[PDB]
């Protein structure tokens, strides 16, 4: 989950 | 720690990688960054506002 | 279904919020305004999109 493109793009 | 969240509200996503959630859906928090945090629901992955949700102890 | 210049809106009785080509979201007690009228699929617009949904999911307000 931690390699996903969601969490590494970050909220802003 | 895989603490679960219950949606106060409902929120749709601001972003490509926001989560959308209705009132009362349980999240899985994976990851808390201040104001905002990244978790799961439906299946589906992505941040919101930690202001709409409450922890289920 | 519905006749031109019909004024119709309707509240949602649940929530229906996956993601699909031509669907509309919505969460439980949504006001929807509705479009068109095809048997058990009709046609709205909430929280800026547009979109089918089962009519079973939503209950007409009165004008
Ligand atoms: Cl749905």
């Amino acid at each position: 989950w931690r390699g996903s493109l969601s969490y590494l793009k970050g909220p802003l | 720690a895989l603490l679960k969240a219950q949606a106060l509200c409902s929120w749709t996503a601001k972003k490509d990688n926001h989560l959308n959630f209705s009132k009362h859906d349980i999240i899985t928090v994976l990851e808390q960054q201040e104001n905002w945090w990244f978790g799961e629901v439906h299946g589906g992955r992505g941040w919101f506002p930690k202001s709409y949700v409450k922890i289920i102890p």
